[PDB]
């Protein structure tokens, strides 16, 4: 609905080698009260390191970065400024036991639910010396049946395309002490938010209200 | 790589610091990737061949920078401008160990300049602060007419237009003078006492002896002046309890050198990794040009800093001022000053022991001594105020009423009782009815005492700019208050926006709207016949009054307006009987002024009802003390009943 | 007493061609009729040339600049807008020689106004070496002697600032011959204009209509 005003769009060599003071200028000069960058975990590691020295990353300004940036989700580094926000998907924090029993939960419905339609298990095709097969109707039925499936709340509708539709993402934020934590989830195209404000901090970490800011209270 | 700096002293002692301390960042950094050196002058009785001599020094080596510092000579204001013009031509960055001097901050003027110690002007800032701290709003602000005076009054009067407060009064006497008991005479008569003092040491003086011959230096005044006039003769006689305020270490000279010396070497460390190594001028004559990257070193110097100064933390303001400098607060306890806080100017913090005021009292004194003899301006109107002559006894006579209780009355002065023809002439008369009602009931509830009077024109007041001129004066009782005749009005005025920027009011204790009163088609504003100029109705108003001002505040109504341009009663009831005589059509005027009259004498009706609503309330100056508990009186009144048996007294005994 | 509703005020950083950046974008999303601009004559060069770029020089915009700026008088320079105006006191077109005969005129106006009085003709101080003259001698009256005196019908008012009060000046701009031209005189406070209508010579903006009763 909203205009959204865009301000500016800047591409910078961030790589391992290149010229630090080209972008140190192209970063000194720039004013919009928010950020959002797109990088690789090196990439990211160098962007904030060269943004701190060129003071954006105080209690001002405002990133935003999506997963592929990151890195571990369990090792956050130096130089990321406290507030960065990303979303990650449903089951960032369970274990990889756990993940592996999903997977094994997914195959083992999905053959189930063939079964109710045609009753068996498709024999395997893993000539791999040999390399035969033209298109095989059978297995391209198993696939079309595998692509949809539900697990007690958690549903795994997967596209054409390889990735799944309609997850349930939850949004991060790296809390006032470097450790990662829940914010906001998204479930059914509606968001929800921990704080009716954005909390904001500083460099000796004491949290500051914006002096055009206010609360009013009310009643019906 | 060689890297020159210079630097201007005057001790012969301290010089050995200067070469200590640039030896000592060499060791910091001393690689030959850039390798240190240091020069230096001293000071000379003659002007011209101190700026001859830093053209020498400046031909001498490639330099850099230049540091200056304070000799033992008395002149404190020039020393500096002979270095800082000439290498102002070519655009060489200087720094000042000590100068306090606010003519060095006008970038226009010394192109290229710093500074590590704040000048006079920032100690607004400390006095906003305590201000802000105590609770003292009316401030009396006294000031010279030497440039420092005028720019630590713009930056005062920057901060208090920025909370939108103003001064109370601000009065300037011309520098280098003496019996000057004229100016603080002025400043005596007004309510505001606590005043602020910014002059030379002999000024200051010199303004303690009148002061203490005016008696004005003793209990209930607390004046707080700055660093420059607790100093020398000054010093000497002066009324116990100034506060005052003194640097962190300055005038150290030598505490300033190593913190000048790391600063330069922080910055010529990130300069000389740049394309541009233009190299600096060298030599004084026939160059008659300027450095390729002095701009660009100045830039980069400024937002440059410092870990661990002997001073602290070191950064720069937009000019090169000191940029969060320590700030002592003083006293005068019986002929000897002492420490009593400690202010970062952003905040003080108390950490020393009680501190005592002129009067020796040790509670905190509040400012606006509030007075008890109060003038007070009303117009006439009469359901609310009626005018009458007095008997010759003295007295006007007496009226009772049905009631059983009589009418109050007062004496009310001012008017010629002839407005169109009278040479010069004032009466004596009498005043009552509503509103003398309650001015007796709030005198009686907050202990004070009256003189009324009336206003000298005959109209309510409306802002107007008279021909060749940019000022707007107010004109009429509105003006009265402002230019000091008045100090309260008891008078049915209406509360608009623009009377509201500089006046302020109390709540309003009654409502109503405008109207139109009609001899017995006619109706409210949107028939042709009204919006649109004809003979068969003709409509009027009195001039300058707020409905002139409402009429002129819409563009699409213009022509009705124009309308009204034509032909206007500067008038009173007199515009009722213009109605009554048929010569005016209709009327349009204020609910209650036309409800008492239309339902009281008798063949005059109301059209329709209210269209534009607004209510009555008293007007008094500016964030005057007295608001607050006028309000909480009006409002207990509108509680009790009270103005429920003083409306129908005097409105509901009709019909 | 006008409205005078303006638009947006700006404040770029242009110098050498390093920086050159920022000022584009601040200077591409700002739009309005009328300039008015504020920069020296070795920055108009770089103000005008982004400006170009970004549509601005047109006939639909018009420029005004005060005299800080065209400091050549003589030989305006490429890439300047056709057609802006600037104010320039008088005596703009005069010869040095002229220049230099007004000075001397008016100081020895001032000298033999005073001798007209039959006080003195006050001596200089004495040299640099001596760093002399503490104190202002009766010799002050000379420097307020040295203010009111006019010359060949012209005011010469010099105000206690140092820079003269009230004076004659003209508008000049650039016609299509890339030489100024005088437009209009300002003599006793009313303003006097050459062209009754702007010329506006030479996508487009400002286009004329027409009505009658
Ligand atoms: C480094 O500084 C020293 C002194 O600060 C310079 O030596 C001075 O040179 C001038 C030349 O006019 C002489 O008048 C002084 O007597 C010298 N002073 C001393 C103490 O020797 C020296 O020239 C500077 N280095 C360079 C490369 O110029
Ligand atoms: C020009 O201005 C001066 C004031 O600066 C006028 O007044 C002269 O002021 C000095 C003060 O030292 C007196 O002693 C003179 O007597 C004043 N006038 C004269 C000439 O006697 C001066 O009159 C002004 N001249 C004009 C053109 O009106
Ligand atoms: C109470 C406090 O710490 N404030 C100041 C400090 O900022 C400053 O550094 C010091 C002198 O340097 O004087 C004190
Ligand atoms: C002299 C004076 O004004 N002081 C008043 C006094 O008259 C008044 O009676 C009292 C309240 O009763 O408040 C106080
Ligand atoms: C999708 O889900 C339905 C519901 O159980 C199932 O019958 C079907 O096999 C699944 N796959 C496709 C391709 O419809
Ligand atoms: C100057 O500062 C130094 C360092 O803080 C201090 O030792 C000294 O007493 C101060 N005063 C003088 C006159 O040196
Ligand atoms: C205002 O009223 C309070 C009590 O209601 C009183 O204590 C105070 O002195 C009054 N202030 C003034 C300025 O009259």
């Amino acid at each position: 609905h909203v205009s959204w005003r865009l301000l500016d769009v800047v591409t910078l060599e961030l790589g391992p080698g290149g010229p630090r003071a080209r972008t140190q200028r192209l970063l000194r000069q720039l004013d919009a009260p928010v950020f959002v960058a797109y990088c690789s975990r090196e990439e990211a590691e160098v962007l904030f390191a060269e943004a701190a020295q060129a003071g954006l990353v105080g209690p001002g300004h405002v990133w935003l970065v999506p997963n592929l940036a990151l890195g571990s989700t369990d090792a956050p580094p130096a130089t990321f400024p406290v507030g960065l926000i990303s979303v990650v998907t449903e089951s960032w924090r369970l274990s990889l036991r756990q993940k592996v029993r999903d997977g094994v939960a997914i195959l083992a419905l999905g053959a189930h639910s063939y079964w109710r339609q045609h009753g068996t298990l498709p024999a395997p095709a893993g000539d791999c010396r040999v390399h035969p097969g033209p298109v095989s109707p059978a297995r391209e039925a198993f696939y079309r049946h595998l692509l949809n499936v539900t697990w007690e709340g958690r549903d795994f509708s997967f596209s054409p395309g390889g990735y799944l539709v309609q997850p349930t993402m939850v949004v991060i934020a790296l809390n006032r002490h470097r450790l990662w934590e829940m914010v906001g989830r998204w479930e059914h195209g509606v968001l929800y938010m921990k704080y009716p404000v954005w909390p904001r901090y500083s460099a000796s970490l004491q949290p500051v209200v914006d002096s055009r800011h206010l609360t009013v209270a009310t009643l019906e | 790589k060689i890297v020159n700096i210079g630097a201007v002293l005057s001790t012969r002692k301290h010089e050995q610091m200067f070469r200590e301390a640039v030896n000592q960042a060499n060791k910091r950094h001393g690689s030959w990737k850039i390798q240190l050196n240091a020069t230096s002058v001293t000071h000379k009785p003659n002007a011209i061949q101190m700026a001859l001599s830093v053209c020498e020094d400046l031909i001498s080596s490639q330099v850099y920078a230049i540091l200056v510092s304070h000799p033992p000579t008395p002149n404190d204001h020039f020393t500096p401008t002979p270095v800082s013009y000439t290498a102002g031509f070519y655009r060489i960055p200087v720094l000042g160990l000590t100068t306090r001097m606010s003519i060095y901050s006008d970038k226009s003027i010394h192109l290229s300049f710093l500074r590590t110690v704040p000048p006079y002007s920032h100690q607004s800032s400390v006095w906003f602060e305590m201000m802000r701290v105590y609770s003292w709003n009316h401030i009396i602000l006294l000031v010279s007419d030497d440039h420092e005076g005028r720019a630590a009054q713009k930056r005062l009067e920057t901060l208090l237009e920025e909370r939108e407060s103003k001064a109370e009064k601000v009065l300037q006497f011309d520098p280098g003078t003496k019996n000057v008991t004229a100016l603080l005479m002025e400043a005596k008569e007004l309510e505001a006492r606590v005043i602020i003092l910014s002059a030379s040491e002999d000024d200051a003086a010199t303004v303690y002896r009148a002061a203490a011959m005016l008696n004005m230096t003793g209990s209930g005044y607390v004046w707080l002046v700055g660093e420059r006039e607790i100093s020398g003769n000054a010093l000497r006689y002066a009324p116990d309890g100034i506060l005052g305020l003194q640097l962190i270490n300055g005038k150290n000279e030598s505490a300033h050198i190593s913190d000048a010396v790391g600063v330069v070497a922080q910055a010529v460390h990130e300069l000389l990794e740049k394309e541009n190594i233009t190299d600096p001028p060298r030599g004084c004559v026939g160059n008659t040009n300027i450095w390729k990257t002095g701009p660009l070193f100045k830039r980069v110097l400024m937002s440059s800093k410092y870990a661990d100064g002997v001073t602290g933390r070191v950064e720069f303001n937009e000019d090169g001022d000191r940029k969060f400098a320590n700030y002592s607060i003083m006293n005068l306890q019986n002929r000897k000053l002492v420490q009593v806080g400690i202010y970062n100017g952003t905040h003080v913090i108390p950490n020393d022991r009680k501190i005592i005021w002129p009067g020796g009292e040790t509670e905190k004194p509040r400012g606006y001594q509030m007075s008890t003899r109060l003038k007070i301006v009303t117009i006439h109107q009469e359901p609310f105020v009626y005018v009458k002559p007095t008997l010759s006894d003295g007295t006007c006579k007496e009226e009772f009423t049905v009631n059983g209780d009589p009418v109050k009355k007062v004496i009310c002065t001012g008017p010629n009782d002839t407005s169109p023809g009278s040479p010069r002439h004032t009466v004596p008369q009498c005043c009552y009815g509503f509103c003398i009602d309650l001015l007796i009931k709030l005198a009686r509830t907050m202990n004070f005492t009256y003189e009324v009077h009336l206003v000298a024109d005959g109209k309510f007041g409306t802002q107007e700019r008279v021909n060749n001129s940019n000022k707007k004066e107010w004109n009429g009782m509105m003006g009265e208050l402002l230019s000091g005749q008045a100090d309260m009005i008891v008078a049915p005025l209406t509360i608009n926006n623009e009377r509201a920027q500089y006046i302020e009011f109390s709540k309003p204790f009654k409502y109503q709207g405008l109207t139109i009163l009609v001899k017995k088609r006619i109706t409210g504003i949107n028939d042709p016949r009204l919006r649109n100029p004809s003979d068969k109705f003709i409509y009027a108003t009195v001039k300058q009054s707020s409905v002139d001002i409402y009429f002129r505040r819409q563009v699409e109504l213009s022509t009705m307006y124009r309308h009204m341009e034509k032909h206007n009663y500067e008038s009173a009831a007199e515009a009722i009987q213009a109605v009554r005589d048929n010569k005016l059509h209709a009327f349009i005027w204020d609910s209650a002024v036309l409800e008492f009259e239309a339902s009281q004498k008798c063949d005059l009706v109301t059209t329709g009802e209210l269209f534009f609503r607004s209510g009555f309330g008293i007007g008094m100056r500016k964030d005057s003390p007295w608001k607050q508990n006028v309000s909480l009186s009006i409002l207990k009144s509108h509680e009790n009943g009270f103005m429920e048996d003083l409306d129908k007294t005097w409105v509901r005994y009709q019909e």
